[PDB]
């Protein structure tokens, strides 16, 4: 009763997943390329924008099943270009205001929200994760729900295309550093410490 | 009336015609330097009331050594750095760089020289008599001086001697036991290592003076040339007193103990028996033969004797025949 | 023989966030030489203090201040600044290590750490002024504990040199810096200094 | 009936004469260089087809430019490679730096030269009678020396002319729209922005020549020295020819198509009217006189005529009096 993009990315560990409007979808000329990577790619593409099934037929594939695979597994490629875009960017900038995505683990970023981002562009090879604007540097994700959810899908150059656009939006460096002190005072080069290896 | 009294033979009055300021400790002000001047680095060793690093004056890059009291009372805290003072730039006597505290724990945390001290695992394992003789002296030498200052430590031993073999260079350490030596006063016999402890101690006689000192030292001695880590090495507290007397003997005991009416706690009774005075030549094995001399084995033995005023003292030692191959070389013995 | 209810450590380090804490075994505790200076701080320091050894109530008094529950918090308070303590000593770092070892205390965040196991540790040895933490060896750096649950416990209680102290002990076990480190790409490649990004605070 | 074909008056036929390869880049092979060679910096702008950033070649730290071809067909891309390679080394011709593409994505991107551009929105308000001669100039230069080559731009306008006024450099852009010009060939006339199009362009005379490149030009400098943002601003694609002829006149605009027997879309019938040629003194407003010089004028006149091979051509209008002046110093090259 209510569109099939709302749904999914009211799922756990869909909540860095921006609902990607269709006016981007319909317009073939971004699906490009895609075809010739998701399997079933029509019959998939079609649960995606809520258009009719193809029901009495048989299911020796299970294909009543494997399309729902496709499904998602699609809209995954898709949300990622779309992301892209400079209009993507607002949806996806706009869960960062309210970081529906997550704050950085360093403690003196002091709760630095962050945005998704992959390590690698292909499916398994990696799983989302986390760039801090702040750190620089990336973190896995906190709660083990966001835990299934394909880096590739959220592209490995998002996050620094996303200030490529927006560069008032890159905060400043760290106010403070960690000061290691023991009893009282800083701890000089442990240059030392890791020479013990070799007999350990 | 019950234990009867004692005294100190020589130096015997060093603190008496000394200030109140140089002994009363309790009433002293420390000037403390700044925590950042130096920064840690690797650690050295555990105690009990603080841990032993290693760091460096940052302000010229020097290796330093720090010390880190742990929670004690101002006391047993105060009563190290105004001996340590009093004594910096004697002989021998480990000299006391600063005083810092953490800004924040307000914890205290001392330094001293840096010393590039031998473990004992190779020390007490490739010396040979004259090393022995020769460290034996030069650390008379600081006990002579400490305690012309008045000043006993309580807690010499191995442990407590840096020693640069390379450098022939030598230092006391934990002056944390250490205290004043005053006519009839009474101090705490719970000091010293187990192994170290003097007799005086294992029988509560709370009045003894630096030849508490000595008996320690002669422990060292002991374990060294006759190559018995420790030479006195008992359980508990009472076991000790036990071996030690499975060799001096037992008679000489009683009779110290008789010189001095002490309550003996009964607990020893049953536990210490009867014993013949083992001739040191007992202590001789095939492998150590080579460090024990007759002047050794004797001037030892003016050492290790319950009574406190039996045994010999700082420049009575360092007149013995033991030395004498050692202090000849001493071309201008104070120049 | 059969009855295992332990002391109270047992059971207060079996809390949620008490994971972090190792059960301090009373021969230090019994040592009073150890809880020095401690009874300045703490409020009730002794009737506290027995509470934690397991002694004996002091059960028909009255109770206008609440004391009958006063205390419990100055138990657990109290306990907090032994555990600290404790844990730097030789040996409650074995401890504390048998808890690392299957990191009872979590993982690194920082992707390029590896699922690197860190120890807790406190900003501030005051109770208040900050939480527990968690220092990591590999990356060296400090971060916010993972679940809300450890989210609770004071950072005093764990002291703010205990990790740093932990490897003086023992250098073998401080790890090896990241085999890699994170490569921002773009369509391609990586993104040369960005140091004109931040100019835009002025007009933003 | 059937439309009157006409000829490139100049360098007519230049590609015929070459090989097969210079112009059937269809079949061209691309030799890549590295992706890693050089990382991004800043973004130098959007777009549909392409996204341009500044970069940097590592290799060197010298700032680069990166144009990233989004999906086309290996055609549009290919014809602006091999387009960009022949003239490249050329006057004022925009250097290709280098191709590469996306390890993965397998995506495309170009490289090129850097060059400091002052906007021409904000730049050309503050130019003076020689900096317009001079920069006029050399375009021409590329113009000419890419109709020697035997290419044409179809896109010239202030947004395609990188200018470097604190280095006085200055080079073309966007080859994405230039082709080849053969001899009796139908080209696409729905090429160039509106307010820069050429008639033949604007009454479907499918075929011209490079002659088409400097009525676009004709109305930059019009634009310029006139000082009017387009010259010709209309709102439709129809709008824009009628602009065209409240200025240059009715009369040799028919005579035109007449010349060539053209199929006139009965549209403009209504729409253009009967108006008289205007004579350049009446764009002559207080605030850009310091600009307007005679040579000027009848330099431009010499541009802005329906007929595509009435116009000057490169080297023509680069023997223009209006362009004496700086063509003297320009002599004045490695003598001195
Ligand atoms: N070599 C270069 N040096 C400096 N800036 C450049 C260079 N090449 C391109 N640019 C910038 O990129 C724009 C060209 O992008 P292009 O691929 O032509 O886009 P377009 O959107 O179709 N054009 P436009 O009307 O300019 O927005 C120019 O107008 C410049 O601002
Ligand atoms: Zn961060
Ligand atoms: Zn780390």
């Amino acid at each position: 009763e209510v569109s099939w993009i709302s749904w999914f990315c009211g799922l756990r560990g869909n909540e860095f997943f921006c609902e990607v409007d269709e006016d981007y979808i319909q317009d073939k000329f971004n699906l490009t390329g895609l075809n010739e990577q998701v399997p079933h790619y029509r019959q998939a593409l079609d649960m995606i924008l809520d258009l009719e099934p193809d029901e009495e037929l048989e299911d020796n594939p299970n294909q009543s099943d494997l399309i729902e695979q496709a499904a998602e597994m699609l809209y995954g490629l898709i949300h990622a270009r779309y992301i892209l875009t400079n209009r993507g960017i607002a949806q996806m900038l706009e869960k960062y205001q309210q970081g529906d995505f997550g704050y950085c683990p360093r403690v003196y970023c002091e709760n630095q929200p962050m945005l998704p981002i992959g390590l690698s562009d292909i499916p398994g090879e990696a799983m989302v994760k986390l760039y801090c604007p702040k750190c620089m540097d990336v973190y896995t994700p906190k709660s083990s729900r966001h835990h299934h959810t394909d880096g590739a899908y959220f592209g490995t150059g998002f996050p620094h295309m996303l200030f490529m656009v927006h560069p008032e939006y890159r905060p400043k460096r760290p106010a403070n550093q960690f000061v290691p002190r023991l009893y009282g005072f800083k701890i000089h080069p442990m240059a030392y410490q890791l020479q013990l290896q070799a007999a350990s | 009336s019950g234990p009867v009294p004692s005294r100190a033979r020589v130096y015997t009055d060093v603190n008496t015609h000394r200030p109140r300021e140089y002994w009363d400790y309790e009433s002293h002000v420390v000037e403390w330097g700044n925590q950042d001047d130096y920064q840690l680095v690797r650690k050295l060793g555990r105690g009990k009331y603080s841990e032993v690093f290693e760091a460096i004056n940052i302000t010229n890059n020097e290796k330093v050594v720090v010390k880190i009291l742990k929670p004690v009372k101002k006391k047993k805290i105060k009563r190290e750095i105004k001996i340590l003072e009093n004594l910096r730039g004697g002989p021998n006597i480990i000299t006391l760089a600063d005083i810092v505290k953490d800004p924040v724990s307000r914890t205290p945390a001392l330094v001293f020289e840096h010393v590039n001290n031998t473990d004992f695992k190779q020390l007490y394992q490739t010396l040979t008599d004259y090393d022995i003789r020769f460290y034996m002296y030069e650390i008379l030498k600081a006990l002579d001086y400490c305690h012309s200052m008045g000043i006993m430590h309580r807690d010499v031993k191995p442990h407590n001697v840096m020693i640069d073999h390379e450098h022939r260079k030598l230092r006391l350490i934990d002056w944390g036991l250490a205290e004043f030596y005053h006519p009839g006063q009474e101090y705490n016999v719970r000091v010293a290592s187990r192994y170290f402890k003097g007799p005086e101690l294992l029988v509560d006689y709370q009045m003894y003076d630096y030849s508490l000192d000595m008996w320690s030292l002669g422990c060292m001695l002991a374990s060294m040339i006759f190559r018995k880590e420790p030479f006195f090495h008992g359980h508990d507290n009472y076991d000790q007193l036990v071996r030690i007397a499975k060799v001096l003997g037992t008679e000489d005991l009683y009779d110290y103990i008789d010189k001095y009416n002490i309550e003996l706690d009964p607990r020893f009774n049953d536990i210490l028996g009867r014993h013949s005075r083992k001739r040191w030549e007992r202590f001789v094995h095939s492998e150590n033969q080579h460090l024990v001399s007759p002047e050794a084995l004797d001037f030892l033995d003016k050492l290790l004797r319950y009574d406190h005023q039996s045994r010999l003292t700082a420049r009575e030692a360092m007149e013995h025949p033991y030395f004498y191959t050692v202090v000849k070389d001493q071309a201008r013995m104070g120049s």
